[PDB]
């Protein structure tokens, strides 16, 4: 009966996107010519959320400016977005402590980051959470959302891999731990003896980073000042079961998509999934963010073309190619599994494979670009070859007669960029 | 003796002459654990046929021949009897039990006929050990020259049709098609493969995984959407469970449809099959001779509800799980065999030259 | 602003997922929304009303191109407006060429438009009843029928025919969204002696089927069909065996568009239905396509059953002339 | 022969009928014309004479040494074993259809098929289908934590754990398991250090271990309470049997 | 050994001296003459020289019948060498068998005419595509049987062979009408049956013929008219074209886009008239299957 609320953390307090984050916030990065904040807001709106609180600390000005001129800030939107900013935020624990201090959440809110791509409907999960809290008389506290997956999937990164031990009878989480740099996983014997009705160890779960929480979550966060992340809260609750039990449960989805981008590998995986309609209805040609510049037409083999593209003669678009509005392509090109932003210019005989070209990128003729990323307004001169995993950030120009190594992140900032330059790689 | 397997559920009135079983019901619950009437190897083979642990026609034939070699090895001639007849008389109940576990395939029928002819030709004046060794060697030679060399020759023949930059549509899972595509990719051909699948077996995922591991670019879709992809398809390559004496191709349930739809889009149709699967029988439809699989396999979960959960309660409701269809010879362009590239109407001719 | 929020909710429902499951509910909702637009919005002349209706119709059609009933209702309302304006004020043919105007005001036009919309809704209410009533002329005793997917019109057809006849029905599940199971269960609950099969068996058993009765999502200008995926194979098999193909489709599923138009014809959904997400790494290298609609050429269809009776596909063009003005095709 | 039945006595003739009789009857019902029995010698090497007063088609009896484990008994009786073995024990009062365990052995070409029942200390973990068991350990070996290899969860990402299950000590064992036992005298007890070794040897042409879970009856354990419960249950159990 | 030049002028003179003899027969005769004076010693060397000569002849003439005759000659050499291991006995056997084979393929045309002329009725209308000597011979046989019939012949636009066919028919006092290549669909309703030649019979039973044959066969099938093909046995070749594009390029060209050859599927053919008799298309494959073990 109470309106469904949601807390949206628009600041990833870690630094995994440097030096790209030095100029633009990660939340505003264009995945498929659309910012991640737009994807998260669309996910929240579609699932029935009516009030959303946006907490942003780092580069809050750009986030606010982007949000105010967006679809969800219009008076006709059913999701009332409320931007709250502060410069003293350092962790998600601080955000929830401020939430408890301001008493923003009434009951049963949603905890999710600002870079989550999903189409999950939480109606069944919310109903199960409310039923558990009603029958058990305020024992269940949090319900995490996991997606059934395979350990070998590209979306399952090593850094965010996790293994759990739960009760298959009531879907109650009893143990939870990451598997980064581990060959063997240890489970305390206490969970077996505490509940001998059947415990199941699950490793086929992908963390969507979506939680159905309770105001008790905020109360526990403000009672434990040492909590900084959700994993810390989960581990501290699970270990301290003897007093103030406060069970936490889980929900598993199989026919719906959910993921969180946290690094370039996740960015590439989620972009590839979005292009191939794995996040339907959130599709590039669906124009879920009603902006005129993102209008696209869908063709065979997932070829999305924007207005006034004017593809050249002899060029071939093989599959999974998204072209922004105003992008100009030369002759005898070859684009495959790539996303091209609006306003880009491509020369003749250029080969692009699994690349991502943000808006304003200019590429000269004869370039060979594979598995790289080119931030907005970047430039590449003639006869330049980029090896996989290359990165050009914020208007870097690379001169002719150079082949970059595999891991080559370059920018205008000297320290963070591995080889800062604006005219090539030779000093 | 071995009892008769109980029919499960209610059959379609048009398929009431065919047996329909259930995977849960096993025939070994009424047989002694140290099996005496049926050889233990045959018991294991029938158990893994009925449970579906061996699916492909080639795999079924190889498993049958291996278990049959074991049976021949364990066989001892009774006193005051001749091996050339006692062996066949002893083998017949094993074949009946295997048929009860799951209806035999064309390859298994041909292998059984070949071994019956081999045993019948065994001399009455030769030693038992020599006869057993000769039977084992004959089974090994049959396996080799009828599967391995045949597949190699068919791959070599099919390499000619496959060209650079074309699109090939395959259906279901068959070892011959996968080997042909993998070998063609290895020799330097560059092409795409479109994999068509169908419920409930969903065995096209096997060939999808094989093609992905081999490095071939692949696409995957279900059979109802086939008419969507045939505009860009250049060839339709199919595998056959049997070739009939009238040219008709007996295969998986969806295969015929593809041929028909291919004919609607002007796409050539190739069928690859080994000559030992050629059958001298003829049939014009999938009704006179077929196999009804477990109807409960048709149940699928769409959301939180299974529509066909308790389908037994509805008296007028029937479920059929066909496993074969028959393709008319006018919908097939090529037959690729170890003999070569033949028209669909030359099946009897081969049957004539392999019997003399 | 109630009308504006209703329009926004309708557009969002069209974009995300179908609220009104039945096409008749969608048509009724579109007609009610158009009536509210006509009443609440202030317009003096007929031309401004037409351009406003065109604007909201363009928005609604852009929300979901596959859902053509909204555009059909918009064009029907536009033709109603044109007819009423012509009646209160004072068809490309050779006769018109040999033989041989908006921005005028009429006070009583609005009432005529409203009553025309109301009678259109009244006609809309009883379409399925008419189709069921005429069902009995096409089913004979001990017949064999084949159906694909789940359609309410065809199930009403069969249940009305089953009160006086005994016949066998074979339903092919429409994978991945196997909705044929639901129709088979519904028909079995009425004692119609049904059977359930997969798509792959269609051509296997069409040789023993007397006729095929199917529904559709949209009827095009030349008599072609936009149906569920697998209907083209069904029609091809029926043509191969020369079994008649009957299409039970009401008149609001009749769209004046033509097949070759921007190729935004099929609707593509998440490949999770075809290939699950648990497959693993192969999903990186595999292109999975899951169309939900299929194009059926008009030469594979034998008859069209609608609330106005039975017709041939060759006559469909005429039903276009009596329903939509030639200047409303582009919208 | 497909199987060779072996009965362990290292034993009790107590009850309404001798405790060894019930496994003998269970073997007799499903074929098993002959059965090899290892007779106790620590208490009295004369129980063969007592068993000679019973009523069975065919039994072979072999006296044992003073103290020996199940693996030691198999090491003693090696020459008389020719094919896959079916090892049982005197304490086994069950009504289970034996075709389930042997069917699991036959279908998957398993190296070991074992039977356990829901209880009414030792942790076992089976896969999703509930037939193949992936993990097995005892609290004595585990200090405070249960450790799973990464490869096991890579291949099988869903392991379901039981703790209170009761082992019925009925094993279908492949012949090369016996041969490996013969080449290595370290193993003394089948339950204690033979089965866990095979379980861990799966993940290191590969070992297959399968289990069948029952919900009707267990064996009469050494405790007197177990004997009383078995005596109470056998009154209804012996009606059909 | 015979030089490449000597081979080419031998082929050209063999064609020139007898204008009525087909290219395949002349190619086979040239190959037999090459084998007659070879001065070799091993059957291994003989086959290499023979296939090189066949390649040269196919370079001179790109007709399918030449390649078919070359393949038939190679199979003949293999079959003869199978029986005899000694090279001299095999050489004599090949020479005598080649002489007999030459006389048989010379009688082939008359055999086809005698077998075929009975299908032509009295007052019937014949539709022919281009200039073929076999159809001319069967029409001669029909005329000799005192049968009266009319013939329509297309013009064969690239080289007006239909006009030559019409002149030859007029020499025989037969009412013959020349019609455009684009009017076959207009004329098919007046004809009673279609008799056409073939430059090569493919494995499945289809034919390889002049560029206008496929559309004539399709039009005949559309109106349910019988479609008869007369061809000699040395025109059997183990090729299987999936479609028109699958035909080898060495037969289409050098004989904007102007292919000289098309392929007709066996489903559009009623009967084949060879010196082996009157056959269904499905028979042809059998023969080939019998030839190569």
């Amino acid at each position: 009966p109470p309106p469904l609320q949601a807390v949206l953390v628009a600041d990833s307090f870690d630094r995994r996107f440097f030096p790209i984050s030095k100029d633009q916030p990660r939340v505003l990065l264009p995945l498929a010519n659309v910012a991640l904040i737009d994807y998260t807001l669309e996910f929240l709106t579609a699932t029935g959320v009516q009030e959303t609180f946006v907490f942003c600390c780092w580069k809050a000005a750009q986030i606010k400016e982007h949000l105010l001129k967006s679809k969800w800030c219009r008076p006709t939107s059913l999701n009332v977005v409320r931007i709250i900013t502060s410069e003293l935020y350092r962790s998600l624990g601080d955000v929830l402590r401020d939430v408890d201090a301001k008493a923003l959440v009434r009951s049963d809110f949603l905890l999710v980051y600002g870079d989550v791509i999903s189409n999950i409907n939480i109606t069944r999960a919310l109903e199960e959470h409310r039923l558990r809290r009603k029958l058990e008389k305020n024992v269940s506290v949090m319900t995490m959302i996991f997606k059934e997956s395979s350990p070998s999937h590209p979306t399952r990164c090593h850094e965010d891999n996790v293994v759990v031990a739960v009760d298959s009878t009531t879907n109650r989480v009893l143990h939870f731990q990451k598997t980064q740099g581990l060959r063997r996983f240890a489970f305390p014997l206490s969970l077996f003896q505490g509940s001998s009705d059947g415990v199941e160890v699950r490793y086929d779960l992908l963390d969507c980073h979506i939680s159905i929480c309770s105001p008790q979550v905020a109360q526990l966060f403000t009672d434990n000042f040492d909590y900084q992340t959700r994993d810390d809260f989960v581990r501290g609750l699970l270990v301290n079961e003897e007093i103030l039990g406060n069970q936490i449960h889980m929900h598993v989805t199989a026919k719906e998509y959910g993921a969180r981008v946290s690094n370039l590998h996740m960015y590439s995986a989620v972009c590839a999934d979005v292009i191939r309609r794995w996040v339907y209805p959130l599709t590039p040609e669906a124009n879920f963010t009603d902006s005129t510049t993102q209008s696209c037409t869908h063709s065979r083999h997932n070829i999305y073309r924007g207005p006034e593209v004017s593809l050249g003669h002899g060029s071939i678009l093989e599959e999974n190619v998204l072209l922004g509005s105003g992008t100009v392509i030369g002759s005898n090109c070859f684009i495959t599994n790539s996303v091209i932003g609006p306003g880009c210019h491509i020369g003749d005989n250029v080969v692009l494979d699994q690349t991502y070209l943000w808006q304003g990128v200019r590429v000269a003729a004869g370039a060979q670009i594979h598995q790289s990323l080119l931030c907005d307004n970047a430039e590449v001169k003639e006869r330049v070859t980029l090896k996989p995993r290359s990165v050009l950030t914020s208007q870097v120009v690379v001169g002719p007669n150079i082949t970059l190594p595999e891991g080559s992140v370059i920018s205008l900032h000297p320290p963070d960029a591995e080889e800062d330059e604006d005219d090539g790689e030779f000093s | 003796q071995v009892p008769t397997r109980k029919d499960y559920g209610s059959k379609v009135s048009l398929f009431s002459h065919l047996p329909q079983y259930s995977r849960q019901n096993s025939l070994t619950q009424f047989m002694s654990i140290p099996s005496s009437v049926i050889h233990p190897a045959m018991v294991r083979l029938g158990l893994q046929y009925s449970q579906g642990l061996v699916s492909g026609s080639n795999a079924r034939c190889i498993a049958l021949l291996r278990a049959l070699q074991q049976v021949i090895q364990d066989y001892t001639t009774p006193p005051n009897e001749e091996l050339s007849r006692d062996l066949v008389n002893k083998l017949k109940p094993y074949m009946s039990f295997l048929t009860q576990c799951r209806p035999l395939s064309a390859s298994m029928h041909n292998a059984i006929k070949f071994l019956n002819k081999e045993i019948t030709s065994v001399g009455s004046s030769k030693r038992e050990e020599e006869a057993k060794s000769e039977l084992r060697a004959a089974i090994d030679r049959y396996v080799q020259e009828k599967i391995v060399l045949a597949a190699q020759a068919i791959s070599r023949f099919a390499y000619q049709k496959i060209s650079n930059g074309d699109v090939i549509l395959v259906y279901g899972c068959s070892s011959l098609v996968s080997r042909i595509l993998q070998e063609a990719w290895t020799e330097g051909r560059r092409f795409r493969v479109v994999v068509v699948d169908s419920r409930p077996w969903l065995e096209g995922r096997h060939t999808l995984r094989s093609l992905v591991h081999a490095g071939v670019p692949a696409s995957y879709l279900l059979i109802p959407a086939a008419s969507y992809v045939l505009p860009e398809v250049s060839k339709v390559l199919l595998g056959a469970h049997a070739l009939l004496a009238n040219g008709s191709v007996m295969s998986r349930v969806g295969t015929a449809q593809l041929a028909l739809v291919a004919r609607a889009h002007n796409v050539p149709v190739l069928v690859c099959c080994e000559t030992y699967k050629f059958c001298e029988r003829v049939q014009t439809d999938a009704f006179v001779s077929n196999e009804l699989d477990d109807p409960d396999d048709l149940q699928c979960k769409r959301g939180e509800h299974v529509a066909l959960a308790n389908w037994q309660n509805h008296a007028s409701l029937r479920l059929l799980n066909l496993v074969y269809d028959v393709t008319p010879p006018e919908l097939v362009d090529l037959v690729i065999t170890e003999l070569g590239m033949i028209p669909c109407s030359s099946v009897p001719v081969v049957l004539r030259v392999k019997s003399s | 602003s109630e009308l504006s929020e209703r329009i926004e909710s309708f557009v969002e429902t069209l974009k995300r997922g179908g609220g009104p499951r039945s096409s008749e509910e969608m048509a009724r909702e579109t007609l009610g929304l158009l009536r509210q637009i006509i009443t609440d919005h202030r317009w003096s002349n007929a031309g401004e009303l037409m351009e406003l209706i065109r604007r909201e119709g363009r928005r609604m059609t852009a929300a979901q191109p596959s859902e053509t009933t909204v555009g059909n209702m918009v064009r029907r309302v536009l033709k109603i407006i044109r007819e009423e304006y012509g009646r209160l004020h004072g068809q490309e043919s050779l006769h018109k060429l040999l033989t041989s105007d908006f921005s005028f005001h009429y006070a009583q036009l609005q009432s005529n438009i409203i009553e025309a919309i109301n009678e259109l809704l009244v006609e809309l209410e009883g379409t399925m009843e008419n189709i069921a009533a005429q069902a009995l002329e096409h089913i004979h005793s001990n017949e064999v029928i084949m159906t694909i997917g789940f359609s309410r019109t065809v199930e009403a057809f069969l249940k009305e025919a089953a009160r006086k006849r005994k016949f066998h029905v074979i339903v092919a599940e429409c994978a991945p969204f196997c909705q044929g199971h639901e129709m088979a269960v519904n028909l079995s609950k009425a004692g119609i002696e049904t059977t359930v099969m997969t798509d792959a068996a269609i051509f296997a058993v069409m040789s023993r089927v007397n006729k095929v009765i199917i529904g559709t999502k949209t009827i095009l200008a030349n008599g072609a069909l936009r149906a569920v995926t697998g209907t083209h194979t069904l029609a091809l098999a029926a043509k191969h065996h020369s079994t008649p193909l009957i299409v039970c489709a009401p008149m609001f599923k009749l769209s004046p568009q033509f097949p070759n138009e921007e190729d935004s014809f099929h609707k593509f959904v998440a490949p999770e239905e075809v290939l699950p997400f648990t497959e693993g790494d192969i999903l990186e290298k595999v292109s999975v396509h899951c169309p939900v609609f299929d194009y059926v050429p008009p030469e594979l269809i034998t008859l069209f059953i609608s609330n106005i009776g039975g017709n041939a596909p060759s006559y469909i063009y005429r039903l276009m002339s009596e329903l939509y003005h030639p200047d409303d095709h582009v919208l | 022969m497909e199987f060779q039945a072996v009965v362990m006595a290292v034993l009790l003739p107590v009850g309404n009928k001798p405790l060894i009789w019930y496994p003998l009857n269970l073997l007799e019902r499903v074929g098993f014309e002959e059965v090899i029995v290892v007779t106790t010698r620590d208490v009295q090497k004369a129980l063969c004479a007592e068993f000679k007063m019973k009523m069975k088609p065919d039994i072979v009896c072999i006296p044992d040494d003073a103290d020996m484990g199940t693996a030691d008994s198999l090491r003693y009786i090696y020459p008389k074993l020719k094919t896959d073995v079916l090892v049982l024990s005197c304490d086994l009062i069950t009504d289970v259809a034996l075709h389930e365990v042997v069917d699991l052995f036959r279908a998957y070409d398993a190296s070991l098929a074992m039977l356990m029942r829901k209880g009414q200390r030792d942790f076992i973990g089976v896969d999703s289908t509930g037939k193949r068991l992936l993990f097995m350990a005892n609290e004595a070996d585990l200090d405070e934590e249960l450790v799973i290899k990464g490869s096991i969860l890579q291949k099988h990402p869903r392991i379901r754990f039981h703790t209170g299950l009761v082992d019925a000590h009925l094993y279908c064992l492949k012949k090369y398991i016996v041969d490996f036992l013969m080449e290595n005298g370290s193993i003394t007890s089948i339950r204690s250090e033979l089965i866990p070794y095979l379980v861990r040897k799966q993940f290191s042409k590969s070992l297959d271990i399968y289990s069948f879970i029952k919900e009707a009856n267990t064996l009469n354990l050494a405790p007197y309470d177990a004997c009383w419960n078995a005596c109470r249950g056998d009154r209804w159990e012996d009606l059909s049997r | 050994p015979m030089d490449d030049k000597e081979l080419i002028e031998y082929f050209k003179s063999q064609m020139k001296e007898d204008p009525d003899m087909a290219s395949a027969v002349a190619a086979i005769r040239t190959l037999l003459e090459f084998l007659k004076r070879d001065k070799g010693e091993t059957i291994q060397g003989l086959r290499a020289n023979l296939t090189s000569a066949i390649e040269t002849l196919c370079g001179v003439d790109s007709s399918v019948a030449v390649s078919s005759g070359g393949e038939l000659f190679l199979r003949f050499i293999s079959l003869a060498s199978l029986e005899y291991s000694d090279y001299s006995k095999c050489k004599k056997i090949m020479i005598e068998r080649g002489e007999l084979f030459l006389r048989r393929i010379s009688l082939s045309r008359n055999k086809i005419a005698d077998l075929c002329h009975t299908f032509i009725k009295d007052g019937a209308t014949i539709l022919t595509h281009a200039y073929s000597r076999v159809v001319l011979r069967v029409l001669e046989a029909a005329v000799a049987a005192k049968k009266r019939f009319s013939v329509y012949v297309t013009e064969s636009q690239p080289d007006l062979s239909g006009k030559k066919m019409a002149k030859a028919l007029c020499h025989l006092n037969v009412p013959v009408t020349v019609v455009l290549d684009a009017a076959v669909g207009y004329i098919m309703e007046k004809a009673d049956l279609v008799i056409v030649g073939a430059e090569g019979v493919v494995e499945n039973g289809g034919i390889i013929n002049k560029i206008g044959t496929n559309q004539m066969a399709v039009c005949a099938k559309a109106q349910n008219k019988p479609f008869y093909v007369v061809a000699e046995s040395f025109k059997f070749v183990r090729l299987f074209p999936l479609n028109q594009q699958d035909v080898p390029d060495k037969f289409k060209y050098k004989a904007e886009e102007h292919p000289w050859v098309d392929y007709t599927a066996p489903s559009l053919i009623t009967l084949l008239f060879t010196d082996l008799g009157v056959l269904t298309p499905s028979a042809v494959s059998d023969e080939l299957i019998k030839l190569y073990l």
